[PDB]
RNA sequence: AAUUGAAGAGUUUGAUCAUGGCUCAGAUUGAACGCUGGCGGCAGGCCUAACACAUGCAAGUCGAACGGUAACAGGAAGAAGCUUGCUUCUUUGCUGACGAGUGGCGGACGGGUGAGUAAUGUCUGGGAAACUGCCUGAUGGAGGGGGAUAACUACUGGAAACGGUAGCUAAUACCGCAUAACGUCGCAAGACCAAAGAGGGGGACCUUCGGGCCUCUUGCCAUCGGAUGUGCCCAGAUGGGAUUAGCUAGUAGGUGGGGUAACGGCUCACCUAGGCGACGAUCCCUAGCUGGUCUGAGAGGAUGACCAGCCACACUGGAACUGAGACACGGUCCAGACUCCUACGGGAGGCAGCAGUGGGGAAUAUUGCACAAUGGGCGCAAGCCUGAUGCAGCCAUGCCGCGUGUAUGAAGAAGGCCUUCGGGUUGUAAAGUACUUUCAGCGGGGAGGAAGGGAGUAAAGUUAAUACCUUUGCUCAUUGACGUUACCCGCAGAAGAAGCACCGGCUAACUCCGUGCCAGCAGCCGCGGUAAUACGGAGGGUGCAAGCGUUAAUCGGAAUUACUGGGCGUAAAGCGCACGCAGGCGGUUUGUUAAGUCAGAUGUGAAAUCCCCGGGCUCAACCUGGGAACUGCAUCUGAUACUGGCAA
């Protein structure tokens, strides 16, 4: 409708774009982490971690995952590998 | 935001303010957290027309809290006493 | 110190759980009455140490599952 | 909002000269008091116990020239009052302004000094009060402006003043037409008559 | 000083006393209707269709974030009529600025409505497992690069709405890289995580002579605090129905995984078989809740319009996205009903914002003026926006104030009505006479709501700087929608200004005439069938008064649900009689506890409202200062007579 609702309609569309896109890279490396938890993996899992760990942080300092989420999910993640490990 | 706003509360022409202490997305004579003064522009040429808590404007703006411009002007009339 | 309360435990049967009955002495609004009025709990206790029948002091703490917001601190008086 | 009739007929059904014309003559002398209040007047009425509780209000109100709902808050204010509502009722009903008018003699009735009082005539403490039921306090001064000052009716009611009792709660001074309200009326100082229990009763019920 | 507070009557009977119902006298209202209507002040105004909506406004702002120039006005340069001295035209964002666009912030506030919700709500009191844009304090950082994409241009699809394709460009847009804690994870060892510049001014130096460089202001990032706001939990309280007694399988709990900002069946797998319920679950009807309002002596009863706090909703049903915050009134998506446009392929909309329409209804307002004030958004500010708000319009809807004159005046005029025809009454009423001008009308004067903001100085601070900026004084023009304002003065003349109900008893106030169980009246008792104080008219009176009556609704009276504060032999009312569980109550003495109870303290019980003492509007209504109050709850400290617990 006739006002300045219309550019927040195509910039909310453009950071949905955006957000979706580093939101589903961010799962696809947690995925990578606990599917290598899945095998008996405990190098290999670490390997996974370190490669999640910056991309949560930094996801969480760039203002879409909120970083008590990151925080849960390395906390989370670390008990899996010494409960591994 | 808190700021420290007059809030009208007299009868029609014939304001009579009192000055209070609100988070600012509230209305005007809506929600505070504590009056602090008031401020009348006529009251009649007597005593006072406008009395006004100090100690604790200098609270709430210790806290954080912004003032509006008249009362910025109210304390830039009752200074210390005068 | 803490605020507690004390009551009975009205029944048992739950895995690191029990249930505890608070009897507070109310007088009527209107008569004039002073009148006994329960008050149930879903209480909590690590190792289910208390049994049916007992009395028990309780405290207040986080949510621990739908209702239970309460938990054991000393059992008292379990006398059959 | 006044009553703007025949006065004696008020002063005739009372029964009692409720001094609505006091004006020039003596004693009414052209009434026919306690005759006829209207065509069937010569009949005594055999009043009830409604009928005397009424009645006396309704001698107070023509007194004083009030109307019910006026008067009914000064019921209420003089209950509200701490003292004796009786008291308390004629005490606000003296603080008028028009009765204080009337008291001091500057006119001769007590709708002439509401003319006075209503066609600003009459200052209090120097600032001009145009309004008939202005609650006088004590230690006040009310006199007439230079306007109105020196025009007959108020010199012709200061004559008709020294007929009358000179009321004790006054400074009457006539020589600069100004006066002084020193303190609230006694309930022994006025009238002796009217008996207001009476509407206490009549407003408690 | 803050509770000075309580009325009855009519009607059962031939009469009585009692019981008992019905009814009246009071106060109130978001009121409507009937008759009447002068002025002002202050308030209030769709209670019904959460029905459908024409039209106009209700949310924008910033160029001191960025590419830029669509206009407007200048500047520079060129050319021309050339009056060689002024105009016309053109290239240049060069400048003040600015359409469109990117970007930041706000559109979650403000404003509306009460549909749903009987307890995921509200009120009161506790709590822990939290997030928090803007605002504030502290500690520090703010280094070095990259790829894009709008706008723009060129085609192109479409009736339109709206797109598509190919190139170009910027940033405080976006992304890496470095850096890393008193930050996150981890027991540690260690691992890992961010950023953005812009503006004002300037001595010297270096200039690729655009600017580097210095300083100030402002912005960015990280962490820890604070304040505010929000999310969550518990206990108690907050309608009616037992002619609704069983309800519940993610249901109740546990373990582990996931999820959220955060605890949690929030979710899933497995294990246990619980959980709620006669202290009323479940079902059904109704309903937004509160501070409060009305009534009441009070306790209560009814209610929750305005004002303020909380919740919920935004055509209907659902969903998420962006964001600090929404599952979003003037956002997105889907579906549905309706309405509209169409080239028939498809599109568009959402007044329960403010005015306004149509409809519904007994009923409820202007398609107004202004941002001057107060507040909000944006902005360094100027300022722009603001149907919030201030005001104005209409309406006796309420409350309050004032007016319609005042004094005199007996020939007790005339006329009306009654009359025992003597007179009485209307009635000092009118007329006459003498005065006054409130308000309305006319003409002048004229506060206050105006504080700020702008432009020059002077001083101080900062600094390399006597710049720039900030602060404080001083000076100069100014800033009012209301508004021919409030108020004051002058003018002319009583001149423009009184109705409505009632008169048998209750209930204040009476006769005549007309009608004759009719016409009709009525709240109850009841009037009217020929001399009606009850009907209709007249005279007279009574009550209220710019109002007055009727109707609807609430409380009172009603001690007719009785807690205060009732009853049960015969008026209604003792189970047909017992036994007895849960429940209620419990002789007497001592000791202990101190739960009830009592006393004090602290925190809270929002503000307004009620009450008290004051203050300002000429008074009043109204506004307002301080107190009291909010009868409560929680915690701590005591007392131990009574009640309870425990022991004897």
């Amino acid at each position: 409708n006739i006002k300045s609702a219309k550019k927040r309609a195509i910039q909310s569309e453009k950071a949905r774009k955006h957000n979706a896109s580093r939101r589903s890279m961010m799962r696809t490396f947690i995925k990578k982490v606990y599917a290598a938890i899945e095998a008996g993996d405990k190098a290999a899992a670490q390997k996974a971690f370190n490669e999640m760990q910056p991309i949560v942080d930094r996801q969480a300092a760039k203002g879409l995952i909120h970083k008590n989420k990151a925080a849960r999910h390395k906390a989370n993640l670390t008990a899996q590998i010494n409960k591994l490990a | 935001m808190v700021t420290i706003r007059l809030a009208r509360h007299g009868a029609k022409k014939r304001p009579f303010y009192q000055v209070v202490v609100a988070d600012s997305r509230n209305a005007r004579n809506g929600r505070f957290i504590e009056r602090v003064g008031f401020f009348n522009p006529i009251a009649s040429e007597k005593e006072e027309g406008t009395r006004l808590d100090l100690d604790r404007i200098a609270h709430w703006v210790g806290q954080g809290a912004t003032i509006s411009d008249r009362v910025a002007a109210l304390i830039k009339e009752v200074n210390k006493a005068a | 110190k803490i605020r507690t309360l004390q009551g009975r435990v009205v029944s048992d049967k739950m895995e690191k759980s029990i249930v505890v009955a608070i009897e507070r002495f109310v007088k009527h609004p209107i008569y004039g009455k002073f009148i006994k009025r329960t008050t149930k709990l879903h209480v909590h206790d690590e190792n289910n140490e208390c049994g049916i029948g007992d009395v028990v002091e309780i405290r207040e703490c986080r949510p621990l599952s739908k209702t239970k917001s309460w938990t054991l601190v000393r059992v008292v008086e379990k006398a059959v | 909002a006044r009553y703007l009739g025949p006065k004696l007929k008020l002063s005739r059904r009372e029964g009692t000269d409720l001094f609505l014309k006091s004006g020039v003559r003596a004693i009414d002398t052209k009434c026919k008091i306690e005759q006829a209040p209207g065509q069937h007047g010569a009949r005594k009425p055999r009043l009830s116990d409604y009928g005397v509780q009424l009645r006396e209000k309704q001698k107070v109100r023509r007194i004083y020239g009030v109307l019910e709902r006026q008067f009914r808050n000064y019921y209420k204010e003089a209950a509200r009052l701490k003292g004796n509502t009786g008291e308390n009722l004629l005490a606000l009903l003296e603080g008028r302004l028009d009765n204080v008018v009337y008291r001091m003699g500057f006119g001769a009735t007590r709708a002439e000094a509401r003319q006075l009082v209503s066609h600003k005539a009459i200052m209090v403490n120097g600032r001009v009060v145009n309004i008939a039921s202005y609650q006088v306090s004590p230690n006040d001064v009310v006199s007439i402006r230079e306007k109105a000052k020196k025009q007959s009716r108020v010199k012709a009611a200061l004559e008709l003043a020294e007929q009358r009792e000179k009321p004790t709660w006054l400074e009457v001074d006539a020589g600069k037409m100004e006066g002084t309200f020193k303190r609230k009326p006694e309930r022994s100082d006025l009238s002796a008559d009217i008996n207001e229990h009476l509407i206490v009763e009549l407003y408690s019920k």
